[PDB]
């Protein structure tokens, strides 16, 4: 269930 | 009150990692009217990134834990209203991002890459939506998503270079949409390599200003088509 | 059946690490008047850990953000009002907890072990209110921490094994109390030094169903030690 | 602050 990247992108 | 104390504001809350507050800075300083500057854009991407975020990974964990418990019942009905008051949350989200979009970001972009920004952030945002939508009005939140991305797409193709980050997030959201939302694997790796393939193509565009993004963003186009492609 | 269907919401809230749910949850069961079990009291206390650790990392931040802001007194000055912000959601938060301690949780406490962890968590709740009291106010909040860490003392080495988790847990707290709140390093250090020497003097007072806990706490009070030590 | 003093419980990380 791994999600693709999108932008922006969350805080670590 | 006064925009640049809501801004400094925004910039404390979100050192602080309370990414309500920096939203509600961001969305009183766009409600002044004036357009925001590349730095209050950002900022205002970057609170409800985040604010939207915490939602949309709540009820990811609350889908998955759902879906687990079939045969148990009880625990489902739990789960199941919990999910919904999740969804809730996010659909005010959306509908706060979306509005303000409407009113105040789309209407006051006086230069290409900034209405840009705005559409691809409309079609993020409905897309978000599409993704905890009743049956009855999903399609209706994906033609909206679809639409608003296309638009930013073409005046990008137009007025930008293809190395320009903007650019290249949209092209790397545009295809998630196409992937993800509709089930598209081929249109979603088409876009995405061919807008790398161009991003390659004009190596020679990139600015002292940005080539860190590009690179980075071209790299992340990368990811998704490889992930995609095995 | 609304207490069952309270504690399996809860859970569903951590997973969804969704503290403010989750301590909501908790505090409904508490109010209902019935002793908590050790799951339930442990699951409050994590979730109203997590809600009032936001705002400790919050206050750390923007304290120190204001306090390297050399000149900007603008700047400064709206950090102390940020900082004044947060600290009134802290002492909210806190009053919150105190309330169904000395209301709830405490009288009810039947055995001392229970009696313990809750007196335990009064002290750490004034803890925390004494970390951003307004100077008239401190002393009484500190005294408050102090009187509800040494009652739970006093009954532990008196109710409990020297290896039990929440006596070691208590130890461990009151330890940095001492260290952090009433600049003691000494008893700080005498404090944590005698309650791990007690327990390792009697190592063979370990239970099966508590062995793990009691010597991880007792490497955190050698965590301590060493820090300090050093 | 560098290696700060445990307290229990502790936050999830
Ligand atoms: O954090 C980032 C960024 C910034 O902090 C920033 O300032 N960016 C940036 C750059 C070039 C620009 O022309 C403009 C502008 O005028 O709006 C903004 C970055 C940026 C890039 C793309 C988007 N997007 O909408 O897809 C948003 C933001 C960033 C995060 C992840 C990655 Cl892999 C690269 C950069
Ligand atoms: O996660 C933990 C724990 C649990 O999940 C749990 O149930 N604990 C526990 C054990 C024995 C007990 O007698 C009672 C009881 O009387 O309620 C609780 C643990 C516990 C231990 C100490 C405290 N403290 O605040 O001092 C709190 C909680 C845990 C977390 C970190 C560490 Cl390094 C060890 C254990
Ligand atoms: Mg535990």
């Amino acid at each position: 269930t791994i999600v693709p990247a999108t932008l922006p992108q969350l805080t670590p | 009150m006064d925009k640049n104390e809501l801004v400094q504001k925004a910039k404390l809350a979100e050192q602080a990692e309370r990414y309500d507050d920096m939203a509600a800075c961001m969305k009183s300083v766009t409600e002044q009217g004036a357009e925001l500057s590349n730095e209050e854009r950002n900022l205002l991407s970057v609170a409800y990134k985040n604010v939207v975020g915490a939602r949309r990974s709540s009820w990811r964990v609350v889908s998955s834990i759902e879906q687990k418990t079939e045969g148990a019942e009880k625990k489902q009905q739990m789960a199941r209203e919990y999910r919904e008051k999740i969804e809730t949350e996010l659909r005010d989200i959306c509908n706060d991002v979306l509005s303000l979009l409407e009113k105040f970001l789309i209407p006051n972009a006086s230069q290409a890459e900034s209405k840009v920004f705005y559409l691809k952030m409309k079609g993020d945002y409905y897309r978000y939506l599409a993704e905890v939508a009743a049956g009855d009005d999903k399609k209706g939140i994906v033609d909206q998503s679809q639409q608003a991305y296309q638009e930013a797409f073409e005046i990008s193709k137009k007025e930008m270079q293809p190395t320009h980050p903007i650019r290249l997030g949209l092209a790397l959201n545009f295809s998630v949409f196409y992937y993800e939302i509709l089930n598209s694997p081929e249109k979603a790796c088409s876009l995405a390599k061919t807008a790398f393939d161009e991003a390659i193509a004009e190596l020679d565009t990139l600015s002292e200003e940005s080539y860190k993004d590009s690179t980075l963003i071209m790299q992340l186009l990368r990811d998704n088509l490889t992930l995609w492609t095995s």
